[PDB]
């Protein structure tokens, strides 16, 4: 899901990083965002952001 | 050479030409089907928002 909300966004708002192994996505510089929305497509986490 | 006149025809023989069909009767052969249009690869986000 952390590589799904990457993807839904422009390259670089979102950094996904392995802290234990596991990804977990963060916010890093949101100024990249073009508002494509394209998170509001994806039915699942359309709800966490 | 009197010419008289002979009896009737017993019956009718007529010749002409059989098509070959060896060849038809064989799988169609259409024209392929011209492909949908697929997304080209290597597509990436070219326009990055200023500032």
């Amino acid at each position: 899901a952390a590589e799904e909300l990457s993807r839904c966004f422009s390259p670089g708002v979102i950094e996904v990083q392995e802290v234990q192994g596991k990804k977990v996505a963060r916010v890093a510089n949101p100024r990249l965002d073009t508002f494509s929305r394209e998170i509001f497509r994806n039915e699942k986490l359309k709800k966490v952001v | 050479g009197g010419l008289t006149c002979a009896s009737a025809p017993q019956g009718t023989l007529r010749i002409l030409e059989g098509p070959q069909q060896s060849l038809s009767g064989s799988p169609l052969q259409p024209i392929p089907a011209s492909p949908p249009p697929q997304i080209p690869p290597g597509l990436r986000p070219r326009f990055c928002a200023f500032g």
